[PDB]
């Protein structure tokens, strides 16, 4: 009846789908054939027989990912139509997957979602996974948010996306990618869950004792995260929060949607034998500066509202107890203009290990979403390097010849400016 | 007889646990079936049951919500077969306009389902509410049920167990949705105040076994109507004997708990049931009303010595310009007495006021920065402007004027 | 009726073997159950102990301790669920002045636990208090309960069972926390010293046996008070015709020293109580007053013949400016009769005045330098000056002078 | 929840927490491994299953002790977090474990003990391992004492630390580290319950007839010695002492806190089994001069406060009579502003012996605190080596060129000639 779509655009996204995807088939019991030895109806449509299709969408310029997906042990899991591939990527470049080359794909990928949309009952919204310093995951994102604004101008849109971050960066034209996305995308979203590539291997060495770890972990963790979020539409538990709950509850003013996604119990198979992992222990760890999935130090900025959503063995009591310290806290302020900045989430369901995965098996955990002003600095880097590279006028000529205008870089720094005097301005305090 | 309407998660969990506990006092089997010690029983089921053709008993009961997960994991329990799947009602597909414009749009079925529920009574004497006042379901739902119902009968009572939001415990929107909610029930709302934060410091010192208690205090506010006596034989009896109210119960012990088999008399239960710290909710303020409900044995003789004693110790305040009530029951014959004689208080009270005060206190910081309007302006009613919320706002502070 | 609040691990212990003492004595199971063979019992039992619906007696006792420890190995023994759980009190988390300081920090529960044990009781006549003055906890925690107590309920009696530093055997800070406590004890308390150097002196010629000794004393001097006769039906009784006092007990004798059975006349007891050996404490210093309960049969006539001769012997010496008493009791029914008849003795002698004498002579021994003061001045109470002390020894002084 | 953490710093202090926490798994019937085939809740957690994790962390700036930690029987009992090591030690310079070494490790150290004191409900205090000598076991003892005393300003710090040794000596830079770390823990710290190398060796020697004893024999003797202080928190007995209560009834003055340990029955298996040790016969063994682990004699100074911490099959008459003989006494001396020098404890559980050891089985023992003058000539001796090397400015060059000014040996000299004058100031009698 809440049935909610799925969108993965990129190998950021698809490679996050697919962690996703894995997840949801082990929660749910379905075999990665689809078939089983509700609750697995908001993600998942049944075919006449067993077969659960999940209702997303994989959507890339570029054939080798997606061909990954459809040749893997989950290749009989997703529908062959709903797995979409171009021919050409968008080459880390905005103008292509916005303008050149997602022009030939988003008729394609539209209709795939209004059968998806024409499929459910009720349709809670999207949710978009994409990574902002890429060339598929940004243009032509802004793209199908756009198009997706004006056909289902009333649905929640969340996305899900992957922050550049402070200092490992895999790519050289990632502020300018990432501010026109900004712009075209923060014209029409809800709320966007950040995640930094950074911040999340900093977590895995110092939590998980890992000091290798690829993007597999990082998808996982992810995953668990999107898992998390969505546990209360999938399963059943004291508190309920839908999608518009969080679109309600994080997002103060229509620019300043941008919070923070973090996972407390994050910790190997031994280091939880000798835990006692609880309620306080893992919300002192949500707001813990150091376990915070991008890559920006909470205590520089206020928040103006948390999300925490805890799952498996957990008592209200405990939660209450647990928010009411963490509100007597000294280093972790508030904006003055939300004296109650919790909206809290509880459901019946622990989390799942996925077999070959790091985290432990645990009785109970917490996600927590904060809107908080620390984000301002982030963007100040990100228009700072993007000042940089135009004042040089450097590669501008790949997304010029392209489509695009310089007019249109102009206008997004500008947007951009005008975002950071917004988070200026609701940082000070009422006088 | 009366109806539930519960609404929201809390709602109607509040409702399963509720029921869960009425079933247990009336020795009604899961399925509705009626055991076979029970068949001569004397207790009186009309008021939240009514048999069935095929000798099951049905409730009174209407299931609303804007979610299905809660509602079907309810009907995955024991008891699912109990409720009407009739009455029942989820919405095909947290904001308290959103709420509200859904009542205008789901009008029609859902005073079906009331009309259907009211004509099976003869003597219906007046409504329940069960519901939160922070999430959008419950706040916009009730206030939408409640104006139409006030409209549509005149002649009805509406009571209702109403969830306030934790306030040492940081709905980021909260406060909107509580001030609106609190504009409706004075409004509209004939009379029970419930927060978490001291329902939670009480149960201290999951949501399963708080809204237990709940269920528990619900039950023994209504134990007397169900079990016919001498006095206070009627809901409009109790109302006119207090007529915003707080609770306490003090026989809230575990079941781990009654190894302290404390020689309990009735005065002592009475005492306690004064103590702030029973009061389950969190200017020399004074009371208003006093209503102490005793079930088990209980000689009047130690009630009044009780209320001399009390009286004398002058332990409570009385308001200077006006002139308590303690009304006697009948446990079931059921559930063990595992208290030799417990204690049941209703009051009104003026500290109550700030409660208000607090959320006005929220409302005022936010009003003046405009945060989190963005959705509220996607719904109709406050499409143009939000003078819904300034009358909002004047009403609450007219009636903390008038405490 | 009474109240016993004893303190600190001392205190503690001392309840607990109280406590044992008494519950055999009235044949309480140590659950709080009474022995079939008990049902039909005449002992009185409200005094000490309270029924409860479960038909299980509760002591009128609250347990107090600046640590978990001790209360926690309480809990563990047979006799655990025999106290009130709601009375106990533990702090979450070795001076005077931190004791105090705390007391002032806790007021409001522990007199929440004191009032509420209060009005349980019809006739309560005084108070009981059983602790050290030497360590922290028992001296600061008594001093602040017996300020606010005096203050608080100025028409009850308070007794207690204060516990003197060993002097022979060299707390460190004793001298201080002895000097503030006996200035606190003079100045509110309305009525037995005790002292571990002569009551370890008579043992031998564990802190378990000393102080079930202790209990034993404690359990004889209130044995009238529990078992009703004609005359001494009262504490003020018992209070009005002796005024510091000192006591003693003729069969202070181990479970293996049963094999001489000594033909035990009442004068030979009543004497045995009279020798400074038995006088369980460590200038023709005289009595002030002599009180010898006696237990198991009695008669009259020996009990004047047993005074004549003591008399006429002139074994004691009394106040040349001033004009003692024999009461009588019965044994409860069920602890064996090993003894014939035995004595119990409490009087009040100038001689205590030595013990004062040497705590001075100990403080000043320490006040010219200046000795351990530093946590002192960390408290408030001793933050600016020491004021306080400088009372508390003229105080000590002028009751020496008095004496 | 009289919970206490134990911090053991530097190769000294590792060492000694070792043979501490062996004899605290077999006082407890705690399995190496942390299983158990309350009590055990003041120095252990539970973590959900039978594992019970010490409360202690084992900080060095040296690997190879802490490795060794890892690696040995007890590799799976302690916490793989609260084992914190550096690269490179301090190399017997107290400049590099407080300033340059140090610096790179305390935020880490702190951040562990927050969580254990987090874990903790009612934290007692402290107990700090280390030696006087040593680089880390000055310098970041040091330091970590008075971050403590910042963060933690009301618990007790109690600090067990191996006094360098009249005669005998490992390391020729002792006294700069001595009076430095003096200085600086002096200025931080609630009491130091003092020990001696050499005098636990004469101890080995003429007691348990040992000619040959190594560092593991006198760790044997420290952790009995730790047991007996802490057997109150740990088990049920007649008079309990609490760590509060060894700081009330042991400091006379702020400044005047090295009270020197002892334990009496300190035999082999067959003088023991020749004897019959009593608590008088004990009690005179612990006041004997030869008995102190502290190479100074008593009789050279005079009591001022006397900890008898009696465990076992102890009677309080039998102790009240000890006591009473050794104040009869006139060999032992207390100082006239002391009347009542004596804080008795008594705990109903005997040592336990561990399998391996050379003490025999007892049924009763004492261990005895002493606050005595005599430590002023000890104090007086390490000044005096001070003066000589620093007049020379022997390996100055070595503390400057790493962080330190020689103003701050200047202080520290004066600090210790001010303390050298207050042990003088309570010895005289009052007139």
């Amino acid at each position: 009846m809440r049935e909610c779509i799925s969108i993965h655009v990129g190998q950021a996204g698809v490679q996050i789908g697919n962690a996703c995807w894995e997840l949801y088939c082990l929660e749910h019991g379905i075999q990665p054939d689809g078939q089983m030895p509700d609750s697995f109806n908001t993600f998942f449509s049944e075919t006449g027989a067993g077969k659960h299709v999940p209702r997303a969408v994989f959507v890339d310029l570029e054939p080798t990912v997606i061909d990954e997906v459809r040749t893997g042990t989950y290749r009989q899991l997703f529908h062959p139509e709903q797995l979409i591939t171009g021919k050409e990527d968008a080459a880390n470049n905005y103008a292509r997957g916005h303008y050149t080359i997602g022009k030939e794909i988003i008729d394609l990928v539209l209709d795939r979602i209004r059968k998806l949309a024409d499929q459910c009952t009720g349709l809670q919204g999207f949710l978009v996974f994409h990574s902002f310093g890429g060339g598929t995951g940004s243009g032509f994102t802004s793209l199908l948010m756009e198009r997706l604004s004006v056909d289902y101008g009333k649905k929640s849109k969340l996305e899900f996306s992957i922050y550049p971050a402070p200092q490992v960066s895999t790519a050289v034209v990632e502020p300018y990618n990432s501010i026109l996305t900004t712009h075209t995308t923060l014209e029409h979203s809800d709320c966007a869950f950040m995640v930094d590539n950074e911040a999340i291997y900093d977590i895995c060495r110092r939590n998980l004792d890992i000091e290798r770890p690829t993007y597999t972990n990082l998808n996982r963790l992810i995953s668990q995260i999107v898992s998390s979020i969505t546990a209360s539409l999938r399963f059943d538990g004291a508190l309920n929060v839908d999608l518009t709950d969080f679109q309600t509850n994080l997002v103060p003013y229509p620019r300043i949607h941008f919070p923070l996604a973090t996972y407390a119990p994050v910790i190997s198979a031994e280091k939880a034998y000798h835990e006692q992992l609880s309620v306080a222990e893992i919300t002192n760890a949500c707001f813990e500066p150091a376990n915070q999935m991008v890559k920006c130090d909470p205590r520089h900025g206020k928040y103006m509202a948390c999300c925490l959503l805890y799952r498996g063995d957990v008592v209200p009591k405990d939660v209450n107890a647990a928010i009411a310290t963490i509100k007597t806290k000294r280093s972790i302020q508030f904006v003055d203009w939300c004296p109650t900045g919790f909206k809290v989430g509880i459901n019946y369901q622990p989390p799942t290990v996925v077999p070959g995965g790091d985290l432990a098996k645990v009785q109970r955990a917490v996600c927590m979403l904060s809107n908080t002003t620390a984000i301002a600095e982030a963007w100040a880097r990100l228009d700072h390097k993007f000042d940089l590279m135009y004042a040089k006028r450097a590669f501008v000529h790949w997304y010029v010849g392209e489509g695009m205008e310089e007019g249109e870089f102009s206008e997004a720094r500008e947007d951009m400016a005008a975002l950071e005097k917004d988070y200026e301005e609701v940082g000070v305090d009422s006088v | 007889e009366i109806i539930t309407l519960q609404l929201g998660q809390c709602g109607n969990q509040i409702g399963f646990e509720f029921w869960k506990q009425l079933c247990a006092e009336h020795g009604i089997s899961p399925e509705g079936i009626v055991e076979e010690f029970a068949t001569e029983g004397t207790d009186r089921k009309d008021v939240f049951f009514y048999q069935a053709d095929d000798e099951h008993y049905i409730p009174r009961a209407v299931l609303l919500d804007l979610e299905p997960r809660v509602i079907h994991s309810i009907l995955n329990s024991p008891y699912a077969k109990l409720y009407n799947p009739e009455n029942i009602y989820l919405s095909e597909h947290n904001n308290w306009a959103s709420g509200f414009s859904q009542g205008e749009k789901i009008h029609e079925d859902i005073f079906d389902i009331i009309d259907r529920e009211a004509d099976g009574s003869d003597s219906l004497e007046g409504f329940v509410l069960c519901h939160s006042i922070a999430g959008g379901t419950g706040s916009g739902l009730g206030s939408y049920l409640l104006e139409r119902l006030n409209d549509r009968y005149p002649k009805k009572l509406v009571q209702t167990y109403s969830v306030f939001p934790n306030q040492d415990e940081m709905v980021v929107v909260q406060p909107y949705n509580s001030l609106l909610t609190l504009k409706r029930l004075t409004q509209n709302a004939d009379c029970v105040v419930l927060d978490n934060t001291a329902l939670n410091r009480i149960a201290t010192d999951s949501f399963s076994q708080i809204n237990q208690l709940v269920s528990t205090i619900m039950s023994a506010s209504t134990t007397t109507l169900r079990y016919p006596g001498y006095m206070n034989n009627d809901l409009i009896g109790l109302i006119a004997s207090l007529i915003f109210l707080m609770t306490g119960y003090t026989p809230l012990t575990t079941d781990q708990s009654v190894a302290s088999v404390r020689k309990t008399t009735v005065l002592d239960v009475m005492r306690r049931l004064l103590q702030p710290k029973n009061v389950m909710v969190s200017t020399n303020h004074c009371y208003i009303a006093i209503l102490n409900i005793i079930q088990g044995e209980v000689d009047p003789t130690q009630v009044h010595k009780s209320l001399q004693r009390i009286r004398e110790r002058k332990l409570a305040n009385f308001i200077p310009w006006g002139p308590i009530q303690v009304a006697l029951s009948r446990k079931s014959p059921y559930l063990p007495s595992a208290h030799r004689v417990s204690g049941l208080m209703m009051a009104n009270h003026t500290s109550i006021s700030s409660l208000f005060e607090r959320t006005c206190r929220q409302y005022d910081k936010l009003r003046k920065r405009e945060a989190f309007l963005e959705q509220f302006r996607k719904e109709d009613m406050f499409k143009d402007n939000f003078d819904e919320m300034d009358t909002s706002r004047e009403i609450v502070q007219q009636l903390i004027d008038e405490y």
